[PDB]
């Protein structure tokens, strides 16, 4: 309508004009106006003015809200307390609240650190839960811990809505943008509200990301009383740490109402639903045993087709062909063909017996200590090797029991906050044998033992080896897997300070600032630090190429879930250092063709370590474009190296703990081909 | 009937590297390759061996002759091109296709001929040419490039695209009352890719309204664009 | 001439009055729009009488000999454009240049058109940057058939009706002299037939009669004589 009626209206400051004019302007407040309301000029005079001073705020606030302030727009909202799904609501609620209470809790809740805010905050919950705009309305009104309170206000009808959508774009933008004491409300209300809901696999992820012994309690008599069960043990199993396994197991094995939950608390109902049915709906053929076990020679196709022979995939040819193909293998060969039989006996616990049984008191060494690293290969919960591995290892000087060590420990750990065997490692720990493998498994096997500590521990094993790591600064291979055994042993956290306290009592010359950065790597888990980014940057530059390597390497880990960020210009530099980053921020993930597109530029390269690892990440991240890459590799060479790698590649062309742990003693690959005896061994096997 | 000449060609291009034991201890070695091309061609034969062999090898795309007679005559420097790139990708497979003035061609063919007969080097890689007519292409060709073979596609007009129609909707869904008389009746110089486009154009047409089922008519206009294709070229 | 005009200013006049601030508050861009109907007249008068109140370029695709070439050496023909898009970035575009035939021969200019509005509607590297959609043929109905209407403007074009002849026959009136004792109600809403441009051949073709007759006006009897000559062919 026109202004002329209505514009000289405002102008004077009668009483009775207000009680009469004012409500005439709630009136015509249901659309606010004709235009972009012009008349601010003439109707800013009422900020002072007044007998229905609501009324008068009411307007105010719809002008001053309506074409621009930042401050003085929600004044009249913490003092009116409105009163007096219609458009009038829609307009003066829906945008005008959702901006106007989202700079009022923008500046009052980014200023103080009262009960207005609140219960006017709460004014808006109600009629937004009237006005029902889905995943709009809550990701403005995140920040203001309110949180909790207004998930469990909400969260009572629109359950797929704000569970869904809600917690799927904030959980992702809960890791990405939101910091980590949000996500703990996170945590734990989404503790009550989904411990309430159904859906029960969304709270094991936050058993995941919790690690609390209550919510898979709750889950597992909430989880019985509903009614298959294969598949959660599945993805019970697979979604479990080493912490809440045991945990779950001593819970478990106190009441668990039916004892079906000790069955589930072991390697026992992850795989008999697996391997039988696999068997039976898949089937793999003998092109790879058969041929990638029978082209062999040079000594090194007998480690590789070791390997790929001590892997699963059924058929248990190559294995069974005669005798002697061991004894024609190398020392790491006869560990890695030694526990080839305890790789392929995954499964049929009473197997493992019968068939490692003639490897054991044979007459070379590392025939029986690869004997019971498949001993500690073949099981995980049966834990009833302990004793006769452990009962010989009392020699610590040149004797069978050394590798019998490396194989009944790392094994062990593999079968595995465990003290008893911790010290026992005690006096290994402290043994100092300049055998690395001894250390190298001995601080791998107790930091494999402890993933998942909560916010690290300061025990007296790895205490201990920093205090002897600084009787003597020699053999830098101590100080590149001694830190494994650090980082893994403070493996959990997720807001730890330990890696500034390393970083205040274990720094020195850079190989020891190394095991810091080490600890850095392994102290950077993820969460809201951007600090860490442009710290990140601002190391990029540092002389030591080293730090970068690592620091740098932890790319797949810091920003495993925002995959558009990773790709970068890493390769134009003329740092191949740099280039291996990149190659192991790659990834095991499927694979998409901009993962492989790297992998061409990578694979094309001079390097043997360059191009040594690149098959292995291509590998890795492969699960018509599978047996070409081999061609291509054959185009490559026509070394051994590259030729070990390949048949590996040959093999695997077709947040996890134990999945993704073991791979940085792949990433130590740059040294004396005496890594094979440790990388037969890798637990990140499905 | 086209299992003993995909078996033919099968052991033809495939008793090379690719399983390898069976050609390098008898003693025979026609290092030159086939040479493709079917009465209806135009991607049938081309494109079915050309995805058939792709099991396990390493495919190298050449399609079309615009590149030469849309602008001068550059002639064989592309040639060179793919034959450096060919040279430092040996173990591959040549894969010529769409062979389609005349004083310049001759000129271009002669010394396609010339550089592609292997004058410089010995027998390493598996060129395959392809076209349409295998009568327009003159018969002085067929001397220095075929020696090893060179493959007719006799095919029966209901059972090869009702055995390749029968294979390629055996796993996927489809709809029904598809006619098989005006397609082996009106279709000629197309491929299988095309009765799999129009019926994927068809499923996918009925899939615009939200549908499952296919009506003759709508199978019709499909086919239309069939009925035009081997007209326009 | 104005149900077309107060169509059209949100179709092209909308980046004009309004700052950079509404490409991020705002509408973005407005993508493409057709006019269904033979092009007898508004063809080139609607974009060249705006485009004459705008000042800007007149760039077309034409997709044919001696314009391959042209825009730049090979390409697909909407990158070269675009590159003289964000050079020239006022530039009014207009796609001018059976369902047997036409399906695929203009299936060429329908995939030049999808990929135009897949680079309009794909990313905004540049401004005024606008095409207009005109067929007239089976191929509208196909057209119709291959257009997915989330980003389309509906504009009615109207040769198949009368308005459209009665105000572009005054616009083509006020030009020369005319009589008062005229009705324009049925010469002008009694012409049907091929499109709009057999009123400017009634024009042309009835100055051969005004002349002929030494008539120094035109009368309503010359129109009905250049009716029945504009509706002795088509």
């Amino acid at each position: 309508r026109d202004k002329a009626p209505v514009q000289p209206q405002q102008s004077p400051a009668a009483a009775p004009g207000g009680t009469d004019e004012k409500p005439s302007g709630k009136e015509r407040r249901d659309a606010g106006d004709k235009d972009k309301e012009q008349e601010l000029s003439e109707e800013d005079k009422q900020l002072q003015d007044e007998l229905y001073r609501p009324a008068l705020e009411e307007l105010r606030r719809q002008i001053r809200s309506s074409t621009t302030s930042m401050t003085s727009v929600p004044k009249p909202l913490k003092f009116l307390r409105p009163h007096y799904n219609k458009r009038f609501a829609a307009d003066i609620i829906s945008v005008l609240a959702m901006t106007m209470s989202g700079e009022r809790e923008c500046l009052k809740y980014r200023l103080v650190g009262a009960g207005e805010v609140a219960k006017e905050w709460q004014e808006l919950d109600d009629a937004e839960k009237v006005q029902r705009e889905p995943l709009l309305t809550l990701v403005k009104e995140i920040v203001p811990l309110l949180m909790e309170i207004e998930q469990v206000d909400m969260l009572e009808k629109d359950i797929d809505e704000n569970a869904y959508a809600k917690v799927c774009l904030y959980l992702t933008s809960c890791v990405n943008y939101v910091p980590e004491p949000e996500n703990s409300a996170l945590l734990r209300c989404a503790l009550g509200v989904f411990r309430k809901f159904s859906r029960f696999p969304e709270a094991l992820r936050l058993a995941l990301m919790l690690n609390d012994m209550e919510l898979v309690e709750d889950i597992f008599t909430s989880c019985k009383d509903v009614v298959m069960l294969g598949r959660h043990g599945v993805f019970l199993e697979l979604s479990e740490d080493v912490e809440e396994y045991e945990d779950l197991t001593e819970i478990m094995s106190n009441v668990q109402l039916n004892s079906n939950f000790l069955a589930l608390a072991r390697e026992l109902d992850i795989m008999e639903p697996k391997v039988p049915d696999d068997i039976y709906k898949t089937h793999l053929e003998n092109n790879r045993f058969g041929g990638s076990g029978s082209q062999v020679d040079s000594a090194r196709m007998n480690l590789a087709s070791s390997f790929v022979n001590g892997f699963v995939n059924q058929d248990k040819l190559l294995t069974d062909d005669g005798n002697k193909w061991l004894y024609k293998n190398k020392d790491h060969g006869m560990l890695s063909a030694a526990a080839s039989l305890g790789m392929i006996l995954l499964w049929d616990v009473d197997g493992g017996l019968t068939q490692i049984d003639k490897y054991l008191y044979s007459s070379e060494d590392y025939i029986k200590s690869g004997a019971l690293l498949a001993c500690g290969i073949v099981n995980s919960g049966v834990r009833n090797e302990c004793d006769p591995a452990l009962a010989l290892l009392s020699d610590y000087v040149l004797h069978n029991s050394n590798t019998m060590r490396l194989g009944s420990i790392f094994g062990l750990g593999l079968a595995y906050n465990r003290e008893d065997v911790l010290t026992l490692l005690l006096p290994v720990m402290g043994d100092s044998k300049s055998s690395m493998e001894v250390a190298g498994v001995t601080a791998l096997a107790c930091g494999m033992i402890a993933v998942g500590s909560c916010n690290g521990d300061v025990t007296s094993t790895i205490l201990q080896t920093i205090m002897e790591k600084s009787e003597t600064e020699l053999k830098d291979t101590y100080a590149r897997w001694l830190p494994l055994g650090l980082g893994l042993n403070h493996l959990g956290k997720g807001e730890a300070i330990e890696a500034i306290l390393a970083a205040l009592e274990v720094v020195s010359e850079p190989f020891r600032s190394f095991a810091n950065t080490l600890v850095d790597v392994c102290a950077y888990a993820g969460s809201g630090n951007v600090l860490k980014v442009q710290q990140l940057l601002h190391i990029c530059s540092e002389h030591f190429d080293s730090k970068e390597k690592e620091e740098d390497k932890d790319k797949k880990e810091k920003k495993d879930k925002d995959k558009k960020e990773a790709p970068a210009d890493m390769g134009a530099h003329q740092g191949v250092a740099v280039l291996g980053i990149a190659l192991i921020a790659m990834g095991e993930e499927i694979g998409a063709e901009m993962a492989l597109r790297t992998f061409g530029h990578l694979l094309r390269y001079g390097e043997p370590t360059l191009r040594r690892a690149v098959p292995l990440a291509l590998a890795l991240i492969s699960v018509s474009h599978d047996a070409d890459p081999e061609v291509s590799y054959n185009s490559i060479f026509a070394a051994r190296l590259a030729a070990m790698l390949r048949q590996l590649a040959q093999y695997h062309a077709k947040k996890g703990t134990l999945t993704l742990c073991p791979y940085h003693s792949d990433r130590q690959l740059m040294s004396q081909v005496a890594v094979a005896g440790l990388l037969t061994v890798l637990v990140s096997f499905l | 009937g086209l299992d003993n000449q995909i078996q033919e060609i099968k052991e033809s291009v495939e008793l090379p590297l690719t399983h390898p034991e069976y050609y390098e201890e008898m003693g025979i070695k026609p290092p030159k390759g086939v040479i493709l091309y079917g009465p209806p061609g135009t991607g049938k034969t081309l494109l079915a061996k050309a995805v058939a062999n792709q099991t396990s090898a390493t495919f190298l795309r050449v399609v079309g002759s615009e590149l030469i007679q849309k602008y001068l005559g550059d002639g064989p420097k592309l040639v060179r091109e793919l034959f450096r790139v060919a040279e430092e990708h040996a173990p591959s497979i040549v894969f010529i296709d769409e062979i389609d003035g005349e004083r310049e061609i001759q000129r271009t063919m002669l010394e396609l001929l010339n550089q592609l007969d292997g004058f410089d080097s010995r027998g390493d890689v598996k060129v395959i040419m392809a076209t349409n007519r295998i009568e327009t292409l003159d018969p002085a060709l067929i001397r220095p490039g075929r020696i090893d073979r060179k493959i007719e596609f006799p095919l029966p007009d209901e059972k090869t695209k009702k055995r390749i129609f029968q294979i390629h909707t055996s796993r996927m869904t489809l709809a029904d009352d598809v006619t098989l008389d005006d397609l082996i009746m009106a279709k000629d110089d197309l491929s299988g890719a095309d009765i799999k486009a129009i019926c994927t154009e068809a499923g996918l047409m009925a899939l615009r309204e939200r549908r499952m089922k296919v009506t003759n008519e709508d199978f019709k206009k499909s086919k239309e664009n069939v009925l035009y294709k081997k007209q326009e070229g | 001439l104005d149900k077309q005009i107060k169509e059209i200013k949100e179709v092209i006049e909308l980046p004009v009055k309004h700052p950079e601030l509404f490409e991020a508050l705002g509408i973005a861009q407005p993508k493409g729009v057709l006019l269904y109907g033979p092009p007898g007249t508004g063809k080139t008068l609607l974009a060249r009488a705006v485009a004459h109140h705008t000042d800007c370029t007149f760039i077309r695709v034409s997709g044919s000999e001696l314009v391959q070439k042209f825009i730049g050496e090979g390409a697909r023909m909407v990158r070269e454009l675009f590159v003289m898009a964000r050079e020239h970035a006022p530039s009014i575009i207009f796609m001018d240049e059976r369902l047997e035939g036409g399906s695929g021969g203009d299936s060429e200019v329908q995939r030049t058109m999808l990929e135009l509005l897949n680079q309009l509607d794909g990313f905004e590297a540049t401004k005024n940057i606008k095409v207009i959609m005109a067929t007239n043929r089976i191929d509208i109905l196909d057209s119709a058939l291959l257009r997915p209407g989330r980003i389309d403007r509906k504009i009615e074009f109207p040769p198949p009706n009368e308005e459209a002849r009665l105000d572009i026959l005054k616009i083509h009136s006020r030009k020369m002299n005319l009589t008062r004792g005229i009705n324009l109600r049925k010469i002008a809403e009694l012409m049907p037939g091929a499109s709009g441009a057999e009123v400017k051949g009634v024009c042309t073709e009835a100055g051969m009669y005004a002349l002929r007759e030494r008539r120094v006006h035109v009368t309503q009897e010359d129109f009905e004589m250049a009716v029945a000559k504009v509706m002795q062919k088509d």
